[PDB]
Order: structure tokens, then C-alpha cells, then sequence
């Protein structure tokens, strides 16, 4: 009989495309495939839709409007490659969803639109280039860094999320440990924020990661400070700036609300 | 260093006061004759303010010379038009611009 | 054509297995077709076994057995989805010790010379973890210290019990029956 | 046809004007060759004028080498015979011509120095017609893009002339312009002191000063008496018309002389100040011939014409618009009806990679490249190339995809990036959503309906290069979304309409190249979400009448369609499901 | 051979470097597509694996060596006279399997491509050589392809000479792949390169094709032929009238041609000569044709302002009065009765003249020829003829198309051929010899 609804529509034409040729394009194969996959799983849409509603009053409406602007724009700069104009383009649009409220009051919708992913694979793209030699936009890079630091800091949930980023932020936490007045906009910082005051993250901190920052404590110690002496300051055996740097995210390591974490 | 042409008679009392918007539709041509922009492509009359620096001072001065309802071909030097930096990636540097102006509305 | 697309994606070179949710939607399809799950009957037994050997041979006649040993070799001993799910889709079809679909394997592996699949294999046995005392005694100060896990329970103890199951069970049905030419590869 | 011959071509798109097919055709099952065909067949037909184009690598008469230029020799073209002295071998008259021209100034200005030398804008060729040529038989010096006389009797007193005589009211003659397509001196005459031509080959060198617009020509190294002074912005082509009388001919010497600019300064912009002379490959020898075909209009102006009274005269009326996209080619001054490319090989070819580097200058998101681009592309091209049946296949993608990429991308992917999120205000509207549209519970059309979910806000920029505003290029430029959706749904209607009984002539050659761009913008145009309601309707009716009704004909899902159209039939499906989708959520909100 | 060391003693495995170099070729040949899946599967592995032994043992830098010892000669000419003939004419050959060699190495690999950044500014350096150009090209287009490191190095010089081997070379295909291998790769844009390429590329309008949409224009004109020749029987003097009763300015985006006045045929054919035969062009766009459009004279396809009291653009109920004279070769207009400051003279009158007019959509005009073929609004000048005069006894005067072919059935067209020459229309007793 006739289909008379989209599903059988779209699941029958998919099984008489498919029956009736050998399909050469594995594209047009695996289009059809999910397509019938979508057909046959609704429930599955709606339990991959639903993490991701979310429900606001309609006085939040224009600043809600104006945030999803912002985050357009920002995830919009992912597909152009980084410069200067996209440096002033993303430090406005931070700026402006840091002004935003609904930033402040919905801390779940944040989360659930993933923005600090978004920040975070910025950073991880621009830390990318040039990582082998000195990093380029500083600027961009402390301002994500501040942005993170501050997702951290507005609530428990986002301080986790970001904890599930640690491995990356402590292999990549000397950025920015020689350079002054970049303090607190560091991926350093930002670990050290996503560890700071939670005693279950505390517990969950492993000891590879420990291991890690020891390590980087015992190259500090060991060597000079490569561009501090390019700068020319005396070459001294050791590393004391970034030291202290390390020795400060060992200390939020392992103490917690006034209290000791013993392990 | 603009200069004008008479294509159509206007009206010839009424001119653009100060502080009018006037609405027009123009063509622009370089010098070779090679179109760069038109109004009636876009199928829009095009409104600007006349002394609030909406639009070069060339284009400026072609209308402010008009009557309403004239049709005029204004060339512009580049030092009225765009000078020696040009528009990039439409107008060259040191062009001269043609223009066919018609003066649909005053207001 | 869906297998040989599998198939084809498992056998391009690639430096890892990128993450394929058609892959894993359409082998939990396939696993679930195959298993499909006062005392029974010999003749309700005999049912049974003859449905299952034809729900497996609708798989192993298409390609499934080259596709799952594929994907097991593209996954390079990396735990994850991808090699779960493979996993679970080959313990579907060799249910029971399929005899025709240990042949195909085997025939495959011989034929193809794949050193890549037994590397796999020992990978993932050395990636598969155990019971992790210190987690334990973590998670318990945590909970004595009464923090509310909003998320979902701590599984940080013997994380993958499932998979490492699975495996281990996909390893005991391609040598079910006494299967001699295989246990010698092995 | 011959002289005073008359014919008529009937292709049988129309089976019943046949009137001897059915005596002797239609049994024995050949078919007419317009039998399964929507539009009239382009005819294509011999060019009354030559035109010039490159010596072919095989032409019988004709032979052209390159002698680079040494440390002291000035590089050349050598023009050369291939079979002189043979049987039937053509004893003619010959034009050739350099590719790229001298242009003059816009505005008429009114050992050598190094100063003058850069800031001169004189330039110099030569050309060395060769002993044993006889010199009364070669014609040296310059023509414009306007010559296409050949003639096997060429003399400089039949050259297309005029004069323009410019005075005011009261006579008084201002201004007389001399204005012709040929200026030429003949070497035999030029030559005067009988010689041996033993030392040299006659040498003779073409100065234009550019600056004032002045042609000059020097024998062997004395001005000639013979002058032309031609108009602001004219194009020369370097050029000389020779019978062969000698196996080689001549050269081209692109070399300089005191105080002047070789012509390789003058034809390139990269050389301009390089006194050094060059003969980059752009430059090479054409030739005048009739070896090329015309391509006849598929409509021409419908033009009425009456003798109204002895009175009135005779009335010639015209008024339905008709237009064509024409194609200029820079360095040539010629221009081509774009239609013409489906023969045009390699025109076609780099048109469309310049298509495609027109959207990867644009690609995502690049506005002020958008609007720079909509002054080279404007909204009646983009519409023309869309409309436009006859256009070759490669050329319509191109146009399509150049319109996506300028107008409608941007948008189109920020709706993209949101489109997996749901943002639902809670409001009446929001309330009122209901999953549903009545007691009886039939799935609504997808699309249709009230949808609350928050959305980004769509804007666009109009382009205009005469505001200096410098606050356009956030945004894409406007363009007539309605007139762009109405007249894709009429296209996709007879698309669908003409394709149901499977034509011999798709538009562009091919099925793919048909439906592959059209449905590519109605899929844009739809993510964009331009379509409502009735429109909505209209479409989902075409794609599938069955199921869509509001409560043979086939549409595009069971049209039997290639690859590439079943893969955008899969994302018109695919949005369609996310569509519902949304629908549910919204109306999950609303129950909660 | 180099630093004036030259001698026979040398040795110079020519033969022996161009086998080598047709074998690491084929060693390097890419997987064909009618192989199957597991087939090119395997031959691409083999292939990357060869070329990542080769990258390691520095092959690359090797043939860039060779590459650059070759090209301190200018040419296969030089290096014949430096070497020898075979040295000679192989050096073209061997530059061009070493470019292809080079290609094939780092073609695909994204991390051959990237040890190419460095070397990158050294291999466009040499894109103006004819030799090397295309060989340079495919591996620019290669590594641009395969690596974002080598994006990130290009500059605007590079840009710059990228367009430029454009202006010098021609149209090349390639070159547009290269540049817009420039602005996007992998997904992501440069803006740098979007900007670089567009500003330094488009508003030239020099080297791309240019795109326009251009009205149709229709040419009119009268069966009456004009000339004038030494014993032929024709009055020099000639007159007419257009008179325009209506003219929409702009049908369309484009504004509407209008243009009034005389052409010439090529030498007693009845046909226009020099012209366009479909559209786009009318009067006055070639040196046969001599048109006035209200304000400028045109021929040649190039237009002269001329005076005129009151001037405008030709508009409704407007008259525009044409005269010829062939005795003195002019042709001279009146507007509205009045005089028009401008003249065209001394043209070549070896041909048939006859009135004109051209047009594009919305117009309605019409030809005043006097007698009972329309009536003159105002007076001809002293010793000037009418048009109508001009028909022969047999002949009836008519208005139809310029061109041979108009709209019509497509099965209905009349397809004509050459048209024999039109020699009754001037007539020359012709006596017998004395």
C-alpha cells in the first residue's frame, strides 16, 4: 500500500535504491544507510536531541539571541586559519559572551552547547602551530586561557568538564610560565583551576599527571630558562619563575578546603 | 574635478538642499567602459544624505549639481574618487570613474 | 554492500580507527539479529540451534567474518567502541562454535597473512585492566566524606569488565569443538 | 549552400512536419533526429568575417619559430614558408599579428638616460623582412581589433577610413579625427635608395608613443615620411601583412632602439620597467583565416514592421526584452556569446576553474571577497546563468555554486552549526505547539507549522562601491530570495516534467548536470529556511505526490536518478527528518 | 664541467641518469583506478613506505641538487656547448623526469610535503623558466595539497608571482588549481590568501575572462541602395527622416540602444560588411556603419560628444533628420529641424550605402523616406533627394532586417547561401570598344 508517512517513504526508497543498483559511492552507501538507521531508530533522535534541548523564560530571549550570535561566531572561526583579524574577532566575541548574563545564570546550557570545547580546541589548534618554536598570538591565547579559567570558576558541573581535559592542559602547561603579567592565563592555570577546591577532583587526580608535573619541576631545576637568557638575563643552573609555577599547581594538587589530601 | 554631462533634462528648479536624502539609480563604468557597479542590477534606488559623508565626494558633488529627475554622466578623477590606494579588488589605483546618475526622488 | 562498505573502510590505511557511529549502530543491529534472546524440549532445543546457524549464516554468507577480523586489525590494540562493538558482533556469529565461520576466519587470516590482527589481539589483552585498589580506596573516602555523585557511578574500578569478557569470550568460541587447526594457530 | 541557394534543415522535433518521413522512415525504425527533445537544436554555421588566431602547429603554408633572444641578439619571431616552390602551394596575401596589443593613454598629454628611459612611454618593434623577399609585397605596422578585411588585393588606399569633424554652432571647425583599423607603411615603398639588402634585411621599426598617441617608422635608421596619429585608449596590434615570395619571410624583432621601451614593457605589466626586451610564451604570431564556425541565437528580437500610411511612413516596433551573457577576452579586445564555449575547449575549461577560484576566494564566510565579487558577478548574470538552458554543463554548476557561495553560504552554515541544538522560549506560541494537528493523528507536512525554537537572525549587506560607509562587509550581499525561490521551483517543476519521460537534451548535456545544481540551491534555500508554507507544499508535492498530498506523476524519489542526485535527495531527506525532529522536541517543551 | 674545468675526461652518465630516472618513475608510479579496493590498498602502502625510506635517506635534497646544477644553465643550447650534444639534448628531458621524480616522492605525504616548507621558497623562485614551469607547478600544487606547514609560509611575493606567471604564460588552468589550493586546504580558509589573491588578482580585469550581460540589438534598414562610382547614373545627394514615437530609457539593467544613420556594404554586396550578425552591435560599431545616437557620433565602435541645442538622448516624438552626400564624401544630422555640431567625411565610398537605424527592446520608431513612403516633417536642403527616388522600377521599396536570418520556425528557416553580387544597382553604360 501507500507509505502516507516520511519513514516508510524514506525506508523503502532506501532498500529499492539499494536492491535495485550496486551503489559506487561509499558517500551515497553510507548516506542511505543512516538514513534508514534514522528511520528505524526514532527514540535513538530523541535520545540524542533531548541532552542537548534546553529551556529559557521569554524575558532571556534577545541576550540568549545575542550569546548564540557570539558562540556562532566563535565556532565560525574554527574553518579560517588564525591571524590577527581572527585574534580581535575572537577576543570580542569572549568579551561579549562574558558581558552576556545567561552566561552567568545558565551554566548548563553552556555546558551543553560545548562552548568551552570550542575555546579548547582553539587553543589546542593555535598551540599546534608553531609549538615547536615560540607560540604565536599570546594575547588570544591568554584570553582563552582567562575564559576557561572562569567556566572553572562559575560552577561544579563545568569544573569537571574541564577536568576532563587535564591530560592535554599539563602537557601543554609551559606556554606561557616564563612570560610575567600572563599569570592566571596559562593552561597551567587553567588545570590548576579545574583542580582547585573540589575534593572528588583532588581524589581523581592520578598520578601520571603528578608524575608529569614533577617531571617539568626536574627540567625547570635542572636547566636555565632558554629565553630568559635570550633576553639576557645571567644563566643561573635552574628555573625558579617556572618552578614556582609547577610548585604552586602541586600545591592545589594536594590541598583542598583547608585540608591535607592524604594519597 | 568632477565633471557633467546633461543625458535627460530635469526639472531644472528643483536641486538637493542641504540635509536631503537623495534617491537615485547609477551605473558605474571605469574609463575603458568596464561596468564595476550598478543600482538598477540590484533593482534598488540608492538613498544617500547629501553632506554626511555617505559617499565619495566625487558622486557627492555630481548629485549635488542635478535637478530632479536628470539624467547626468559624471566622470570623477581618482583625488575625488578613490585617490591612489583604489578599492580593493574592484576599482584599480588612479581610476577614473564614470557614472550614469538618473535622480529619481528628492527627500 | 553495507559489509563491503564496512569492510572497505576497515581495510583503508589509516594511522587509527576513527570512530564510526554507522559502524557501531549497524553491528549492534546485526549482533542482535544473530542472538536474538518448564525446561525446553530436544525438538524446541533443535529450533533453536537450526535459527541460530541460519541468522549467523545470514551475516557470514555477506562478509561478516572478514569485516569484524578487519576491524579487529585496523584498531591496532586500541581499545575502544570501534573493537567493542566488533567484538560483540563476532561473538554473535560464532555462537555455539560455528564451524563454517571458524573456517572463513581461518582461511582469511592464512590467505591474507594478517600479523596485524594477533598484534591486535595481544594489544588489546595488554590495554584490558584489572581491579585498581587505590581507585577503590579513593572512591571510598568519597563517598565517606559523603560528595553526591551527580554523574554516574564510578566504574574507574576494572573499567572495561564487559569488553575484557567479550574478548576473552570471542577468543574461547573461535577454538569451541576442539577446533585443532586453529588452536595450533593461535 | 552555393550562391543564391536556399534550404531548409527539419530536425523532426516536430514528427508531424516530416512529410515524406512516414513513406520511407517511420517502418524501417529510423528515428528523427529532434525525436526525444524539449528545446530547439542549435545550428551552427560557417563565419562570414576571419578572424585571427594562432599559426596551427600543422598548417601546410605556414611555419613559426621562437629564436630566443641571445646576449646581443634581440629576441625574435620568425615568420617562415613550409612548402614554397611545390605544387599547389597558396601564393597569398597573408595578415599576421601579435596576440597581445599596445594600448594608449586614457588622456593625451597636450648612450640612452636612464631617467628618460623608465619614465618614457614609447615603445619599439621591428621587423626584418628577410633578403630575396621582395619588400613591394610586405605590408609593416599596426592594426586594431576592428580588421577583419581579407582581401587578396590588399592596398593602403582601400583601409577602412573616416574622419569625425567636431565644430561649434557657428562652423568653426575644432577638432578633425582620422580614425581607421590599419596603420601600415609598404616596405617596397618605405625602402627609397635601392640597395643590396646584403649588410641587413630591410629593418623596419614601428614606434608608438603611447603618451601622445603618435605612430612613427624608421627605414634603416631615418624616419620614414609616413605618420599616424591615433585616438586616446586605442588598442594596436602589432602586425604585418606578406606574400611569400621567400621561403623565410620575416622576424619580429622585439628588441629597442635609443631611448624607447621594447614592446614586451608596453604589452606586459610585470615588464613595464624592464628595459631588458622578453618574448614571454603569451606572446605569439596569429594569422587571419576562416576555418571557425558561428553559433546562430536560439531566439532573436521579435520585431514588428508595417507601412502605416502614405503619411505616417513605416512603423518598426520593438519591445520584448532579450539579452545574452557575453564573454570578453582581455588581450584579444573580442567579445563571444558564453553559449559559444560548448565548442571552446579550453575557454571553457579555465572559465570554469576561474568559477571555482571565484568561490575559494569567498569560501566560508569571506564577505568582503563577496562583495568584491558582486562587482564581477552581479545578480542578472547570476540569474541569466541559472535560467539559461542552453549553457554548457561545467559553466552552470560553476554559476551555481559561485551563487551559494556568495549569497546564501554564510547563512546556510550558520544554520548548520545550530541545527543539532534546540533553544525553546517558553511562550503562548510554545504552549500551543501541540504534536498533532487535529484528533485524527496524521503526520503534518514537515516544515509546515508553528516552530518556536530560537534560530540565528538572517542578515544581508547591499553592495555598493559608492559609499564609503566601510561597514558592509560583515554580512553577505543581498539578493532577491523570493524572486530566487519562486523561480527555482518553477525550474525544479519542469525539470521534473520534462525529465519524467527521460529527454535525449537535458539542460547542460547532462541528467547530472541538470539536477545536481538546481537541487543543490533549492537544498540551500531550504536549510535557510526561505520556504514557507504554500511553497513548502508546492516543493514536498514535487518530490513525492503521494505522500506529501494535503488531506505517471512521479517525483524525484523514484525518477531513477544518478549517484549524485540520490545523495542530495538523501540530505533533502535527511533535513526533513531533523525538521520533525525539532517538531517533536518543541512539542515535548510544551507538554513539560 | 662547471668552474672552467672543462675537459672530455669528465664523466657524465647521461644514459645511465635517464634510465635510472624512467625506473625510480615507474618505482614511484601511483596505483591505478580500475585495480581493486585491497590491490591499490596495498600498492599505496608500498608506495608510502618508499617514499618514507626514500625521505629519510635524503633523496629529496639529492634531486633538488641535481635539479639546481641543471639550471645554472640557461639553456639546452648552453648546455650543449658546455658538455657536448648529448648532454645537450637530454638536459630537457632529464629536468623534466627529475621534476617528475620529485613529485612523485612527495606527492601524498604529509610529512615529505612538510620538509618541503623550506625548500618551498627556492622552487617558485624559478616558475618564470619556460623549462621548468609545469614541473614547478605540479609540485607547488602537490605540496600546497598535502601540507597546511606549507600554506603557512606563502607570502604576497609568491602571490605575486604566481599571477604574474598568469600575465606572462596565459590562461593555465592549473595556476587557478594552485591558487585556490592557496585559499583553502583541509577545510580551513586563509584569509591572508583570499585577500592576497583578490586585490592582486581581480580588479585588473586583464587576464581572466570578463562577464557582462549585454541587450540583443536589431538592425533595420530600407531595399535601397546608394553608391557612387566613376559613369554610374546615381545622385550623390541623399536624405531621410526617423521620427521615434515612443522609447522606454531602461527595459532593462542595461540602457536602450538607439542609433540613427548610413552604412556601407563590402563592395556591391548586398549584405552589410564588417558586422556583427546576431547581437550586441549596431550602428556606428564598425568602420561600415556611421550611427547618432542624440549625443555622440558614432563609427568604429567608438563614440565623439557633439553638440546640439537643447542635447539629450534620443527620446519620444523626437526627428531626426540624415543626409548623404557622396559627391563630397559626408554624412550630416538635424535634430528637431536643428543643425547638429558634428560631421563624418572623407570614408570610404567604394561600396553601397543605405539608411540604418539600430535598436535594442523597446522602441517604436518610423523611417520617413518622403513621396507616399512617409512624409517629411521638415524641408531637405537644397539639392538633396529624397530616399524614395532611389527604388528601382521593379523593385518596391520595403523595411526589412539588416541580416539574413530573424526569428522564425526553426523548420521554417530559410538557410541562404553566398548571395550573388548586387552590380545592377549602380549602372554604367559601358561602351564598345573603339
Amino acid at each position: 500500500k501507500k507509505s502516507s508517512t516520511l519513514q516508510q517513504l524514506i525506508s523503502e526508497t532506501m532498500v529499492r535504491w539499494a536492491q535495485e543498483s550496486v551503489i559506487e559511492d561509499p558517500e551515497l552507501v553510507r548516506a542511505m544507510f543512516v538514513l534508514l538507521h534514522r528511520q528505524y531508530d526514532g527514540i535513538g533522535g530523541l535520545v540524542r536531541a533531548l541532552p542537548k534541548t534546553y529551556t529559557i523564560n521569554g524575558v532571556s530571549v534577545e541576550d540568549t539571541i545575542n550569546l548564540l550570535a557570539s558562540l556562532g561566531q566563535i565556532r565560525s572561526l574554527l574553518s579560517v586559519r588564525m591571524g590577527k583579524e581572527e585574534e580581535k574577532l575572537m577576543i570580542r566575541g569572549l568579551g561579549d559572551i562574558m558581558n552576556n548574563k545567561v552566561f552567568y545564570q545558565h551554566p548548563n546550557l553552556m555546558r551543553a552547547l560545548g562552548m568551552h570545547e570550542t575555546v579548547m580546541e582553539v587553543m589546542v589548534n593555535v598551540l599546534g602551530g608553531g609549538e615547536s618554536k615560540e607560540i604565536t598570538f599570546p594575547k588570544m591565547v591568554a584570553n582563552c586561557c582567562r575564559f576557561l579559567c572562569y567556566f572553572c570558576r562559575i560552577s561544579r558541573q563545568n569544573q569537571k568538564a574541564m577536568f576532563d581535559h587535564l591530560s592535554y592542559l599539563l602537557e601543554n602547561s609551559s606556554v606561557g610560565l616564563a612570560s610575567p603579567a600572563m599569570r592566571g592565563s596559562t593552561p597551567l592555570d587553567v588545570a590548576a583551576a579545574s583542580v582547585m577546591d573540589n575534593n572528588e577532583l583532588a581524589l581523581a587526580l592520578r598520578e601520571p599527571d603528578l608524575e608529569k608535573v614533577v617531571r617539568y619541576l626536574a627540567g625547570c631545576g635542572l636547566q636555565s630558562c632558554q629565553m630568559l637568557v635570550s633576553k639576557g638575563y645571567p644563566d643561573i643552573g635552574w628555573n625558579p619563575v617556572e618552578g614556582e609555577r609547577y610548585l604552586d599547581f602541586l600545591r592545589f594538587a594536594v590541598f583542598c578546603n583547608g585540608e591535607s589530601v592524604e594519597e | 574635478g568632477v565633471e557633467i554631462e546633461t543625458i535627460s533634462p530635469g526639472d531644472g528648479r528643483t536641486f538637493p538642499k542641504k540635509g536631503q536624502t537623495c534617491v537615485v539609480h547609477y551605473t558605474g563604468m571605469l574609463q575603458n567602459g568596464k561596468k564595476f557597479d550598478s543600482s538598477r542590477d540590484r533593482n534598488k534606488p540608492f538613498k544617500f544624505r547629501i553632506g554626511k559623508q555617505e559617499v565619495i565626494k566625487g558622486f557627492e558633488e555630481g548629485a549635488a549639481q542635478m535637478s530632479l529627475g536628470q539624467r547626468a554622466k559624471l566622470t570623477c578623477t581618482p583625488d575625488v574618487a578613490y585617490g591612489a590606494t583604489g578599492h580593493p579588488g574592484v576599482i584599480p589605483p588612479n581610476a577614473t570613474l564614470i557614472f550614469d546618475v538618473e535622480l529619481l526622488n528628492l527627500e | 554492500q553495507l559489509i563491503l562498505l564496512f569492510s572497505r573502510t576497515a581495510l583503508t590505511e589509516k594511522c587509527k580507527l576513527e570512530e564510526d557511529f554507522l559502524y557501531m549502530a549497524y553491528a549492534d543491529i546485526m549482533a542482535k539479529s544473530c542472538h536474538d534472546e518448564e525446561v525446553k524440549s530436544f525438538e524446541e532445543k533443535e529450533m533453536e540451534k537450526q535459527k541460530l546457524l541460519y541468522q549467523q549464516a545470514r551475516l557470514h554468507d555477506r562478509g561478516a567474518a572478514e569485516m569484524v577480523l578487519q576491524t579487529i586489525s585496523a584498531s591496532k590494540g586500541e581499545t575502544g567502541p570501534m573493537v567493542a562493538a566488533t567484538l560483540k558482533l563476532g561473538i554473535a556469529i560464532l555462537n555455539g562454535g560455528n564451524s563454517t565461520v571458524q573456517q572463513k576466519m581461518l582461511d582469511y587470516l592464512k590467505e591474507k597473512k594478517d600479523v596485524g590482527f594477533f598484534q591486535s589481539l595481544a594489544g588489546l589483552m595488554q590495554s584490558c585492566s584489572v581491579l585498581d585498589l587505590n581507585a577503590f580506596e579513593r572512591q571510598n573516602k568519597a563517598e565517606g566524606l559523603g560528595m553526591v555523585t551527580e554523574e554516574g557511578s564510578g566504574e574507574k574500578v576494572l573499567q572495561d569488565d564487559e569488553f575484557t569478557c567479550d574478548l576473552f569470550r570471542f577468543l574461547q568460541l573461535l577454538c569451541e569443538g576442539h577446533n585443532s587447526d586453529f588452536q595450533n594457530y593461535l | 549552400l552555393g550562391v543564391a541557394q536556399v534550404g531548409r534543415m527539419n530536425f523532426g522535433k516536430d514528427v508531424s512536419t516530416l512529410k515524406y518521413f512516414t513513406i520511407c522512415g517511420l517502418q524501417e525504425g529510423y528515428e528523427p533526429f529532434a525525436v526525444n527533445t524539449n528545446r530547439d537544436i542549435t545550428m551552427w554555421l560557417s563565419k562570414r568575417l576571419p578572424q585571427f588566431l594562432q599559426v596551427p602547429s600543422n598548417h601546410e603554408h605556414i611555419e613559426v619559430t621562437r629564436i630566443d633572444g641571445t646576449i646581443d641578439s634581440s629576441p625574435c619571431l620568425k615568420v617562415t614558408q613550409k612548402s614554397f616552390g611545390s605544387q599547389n602551394s597558396n601564393t597569398d596575401i597573408m595578415f599576421y599579428r601579435l596576440s597581445m596589443p599596445i594600448e594608449c593613454a586614457e588622456v593625451f598629454s597636450k648612450r640612452d638616460d636612464y631617467d628618460f628611459l623608465m619614465q618614457t612611454s614609447t615603445y619599439y618593434y621591428s621587423v626584418r623582412i628577410f633578403p630575396g623577399q621582395e619588400p613591394a609585397n610586405v605590408w609593416v605596422g599596426w592594426i586594431t581589433s576592428d580588421f577583419h578585411q581579407y582581401d587578396t588585393g590588399f592596398d593602403l588606399d582601400r583601409v577602412r577610413t573616416v574622419t569625425v569633424t567636431l565644430g561649434d554652432e557657428k562652423g568653426k571647425v575644432h577638432e578633425s579625427i582620422k580614425r581607421s583599423n590599419c596603420y601600415m607603411v609598404c616596405a617596397g615603398e618605405s625602402m627609397s635608395p635601392g640597395q643590396g639588402r646584403n649588410n641587413n634585411g630591410l629593418e623596419i621599426g614601428c614606434v608608438v608613443d603611447a603618451a601622445s598617441g603618435l605612430l612613427t617608422f624608421i627605414a634603416n635608421g631615418k624616419e620614414l615620411s609616413t605618420y599616424y596619429q591615433v585616438e586616446p585608449s586605442t588598442k594596436l596590434f602589432p602586425a604585418v601583412f606578406a606574400q611569400a615570395t621567400s621561403p623565410n619571410v620575416f622576424q619580429f624583432e622585439l628588441g629597442r632602439i635609443k631611448n624607447v621601451m621594447p614592446l614586451s614593457a608596453g604589452l606586459f605589466k610585470s615588464e613595464h620597467k624592464n628595459p631588458v626586451p622578453q618574448c614571454p610564451p603569451r606572446l605569439h604570431v596569429q594569422f587571419l583565416s576562416h576555418v571557425l564556425w558561428s553559433r546562430m541565437p536560439n531566439q532573436f528580437l521579435k520585431v514588428d514592421v508595417s507601412r502605416i500610411s502614405e503619411r505616417q511612413g513605416w512603423l518598426v516596433q520593438c519591445l520584448d526584452p532579450l539579452q545574452f551573457m557575453s564573454l570578453h577576452i582581455p588581450e584579444e579586445n573580442r567579445s563571444v556569446d558564453i553559449l559559444e564555449l560548448t565548442e571552446q575547449e579550453e575557454l571553457l575549461k579555465f572559465h570554469y576553474h576561474t568559477l571555482r577560484l571565484y568561490s575559494a576566494v569567498c569560501a566560508l564566510g569571506n564577505h568582503r571577497v563577496a562583495h568584491a565579487l558582486c562587482s564581477h558577478v552581479d545578480e542578472p548574470q547570476l540569474l541569466y546563468a541559472i535560467e539559461n538552458k542552453y549553457m554548457p554543463g561545467l559553466l552552470r554548476a560553476g554559476y551555481y555554486d559561485l551563487l551559494i557561495d556568495i549569497h546564501l553560504s554564510s547563512y546556510a552554515t550558520a544554520r548548520l552549526m545550530m541545527n543539532n541544538e534546540y533553544i525553546v522560549p517558553m511562550t503562548e506560541e510554545t504552549k500551543s505547539i501541540t504534536l498533532f494537528p487535529d484528533e485524527n493523528k496524521k503526520h503534518g507536512l514537515p516544515g509546515i507549522g508553528l516552530s518556536t525554537s530560537l534560530r540565528p537572525r538572517m542578515q544581508f549587506s547591499s553592495p555598493s562601491f559608492v559609499s564609503i560607509s566601510n561597514e558592509c562587509y560583515q554580512y553577505s550581499p543581498e539578493f532577491p530570495l523570493d524572486i530566487l525561490k519562486s523561480k527555482t521551483i518553477q525550474m525544479l517543476t519542469e525539470a521534473v516534467k520534462e525529465g519524467s519521460l527521460h529527454a535525449r537534451d537535458p539542460v547542460g548535456g547532462t541528467t547530472e548536470f541538470l539536477f545536481v545544481p538546481l537541487i543543490k540551491l533549492f537544498y540551500t534555500l531550504l536549510i535557510m529556511g526561505i520556504f514557507h508554507n504554500e511553497d513548502l507544499k508546492h516543493i514536498l508535492q514535487l518530490i513525492e505526490p503521494s505522500v506529501f498530498k494535503e488531506a505517471p506523476k512521479e517525483g524525484l524519489l523514484q525518477m531513477k536518478l544518478p549517484e549524485p542526485v540520490k545523495l542530495q535527495m538523501c540530505l533533502l531527506l535527511q533535513y526533513l527528518c531533523d525538521c520533525q525532529v525539532r517538531h517533536r522536541i518543541e512539542a515535548i517543551v510544551a507538554f513539560s | 664541467l662547471s668552474k672552467k674545468a672543462k675537459a672530455s675526461t669528465v664523466d657524465l652518465p647521461i644514459e645511465s641518469v635517464s634510465l635510472s630516472l624512467q625506473d625510480l618513475i615507474g618505482y614511484f608510479h601511483p596505483p591505478d583506478e580500475h585495480l581493486e579496493h585491497e590491490d591499490k590498498q596495498n600498492r599505496l602502502r608500498a608506495l608510502k613506505n618508499r617514499q618514507n625510506l626514500f625521505q629519510e635517506e635524503g633523496m629529496i635534497n639529492l634531486v633538488l641538487e641535481c635539479i639546481d646544477r641543471l639550471h645554472v644553465y640557461s639553456s639546452a643550447a648552453h648546455f650543449a656547448d658546455v658538455a657536448g650534444r648529448e648532454a645537450g639534448e637530454s638536459w630537457k628531458s632529464i629536468l623534466n623526469s627529475l621534476y617528475e621524480l620529485l613529485a612523485a616522492l612527495i606527492r601524498g605525504n604529509r610529512k615529505n610535503c612538510a620538509q618541503f616548507s623550506g625548500s618551498l621558497d627556492w622552487l617558485i623562485s624559478r616558475l618564470e623558466r619556460l623549462e621548468a614551469s609545469s614541473g614547478i607547478l605540479e609540485v607547488l600544487h602537490c605540496v600546497l595539497v598535502e601540507s597546511p606547514e606549507a600554506l603557512n609560509i606563502i607570502k604576497e611575493g609568491h602571490i605575486k608571482s604566481i599571477i604574474s606567471l598568469l600575465d606572462k604564460h596565459g590562461r593555465n588552468h592549473k595556476v587557478l588549481d594552485v591558487l585556490c589550493s592557496l585559499c583553502v586546504c583541509h577545510g580551513v580558509a586563509v584569509r591572508s590568501n583570499q585577500h592576497l589573491i583578490c586585490d592582486n588578482l581581480l580588479p585588473g580585469r586583464d587576464l581572466l575572462l570578463q562577464t557582462r550581460l549585454v541587450n540583443h540589438v536589431s538592425s533595420m534598414r530600407p531595399n535601397i541602395f546608394l553608391g557612387v562610382s566613376e559613369g554610374s547614373a546615381q545622385y550623390k545627394k541623399w536624405y531621410y527622416e526617423l521620427m521615434v514615437d515612443h522609447t522606454e530609457p531602461f527595459v532593462t539593467a542595461e540602457a536602450t540602444h538607439l542609433r540613427v544613420g548610413w552604412a556601407s556594404t563590402e563592395g556591391y554586396s548586398p549584405y552589410p560588411g564588417g558586422g556583427e550578425e546576431w547581437g550586441g552591435n549596431g550602428v556606428g560599431d564598425d568602420l561600415f556603419s556611421y550611427g547618432f545616437d542624440g549625443l555622440h557620433l558614432w563609427s568604429g565602435c567608438i563614440a565623439r560628444t557633439v553638440s546640439s541645442p537643447n542635447q539629450h538622448l534620443l527620446r519620444t516624438d523626437d526627428v531626426i533628420s540624415c543626409c548623404l552626400d557622396l559627391s563630397a564624401p559626408s554624412i550630416s544630422f538635424r535634430i528637431n529641424g536643428q543643425p547638429v555640431q558634428g560631421m563624418f567625411e572623407n570614408f570610404n565610398i567604394d561600396g553601397l550605402f543605405f539608411p540604418v537605424v539600430s535598436f535594442s527592446a523597446g522602441i517604436k520608431v518610423r523611417f520617413l523616406l518622403g513621396g507616399r513612403h512617409g512624409e517629411f516633417k521638415f524641408l531637405p536642403p537644397p539639392g538633396y533627394a529624397p530616399c524614395y527616388e532611389a527604388v528601382l522600377p521593379k523593385e518596391k521599396l520595403k523595411v526589412e532586417h539588416s541580416r539574413e536570418y530573424k526569428q522564425e520556425r526553426t523548420y521554417t528557416r530559410d538557410l541562404l547561401g553566398p548571395t550573388v553580387s548586387l552590380t545592377q544597382a549602380a549602372f554604367t553604360p559601358i561602351p564598345v570598344d573603339t
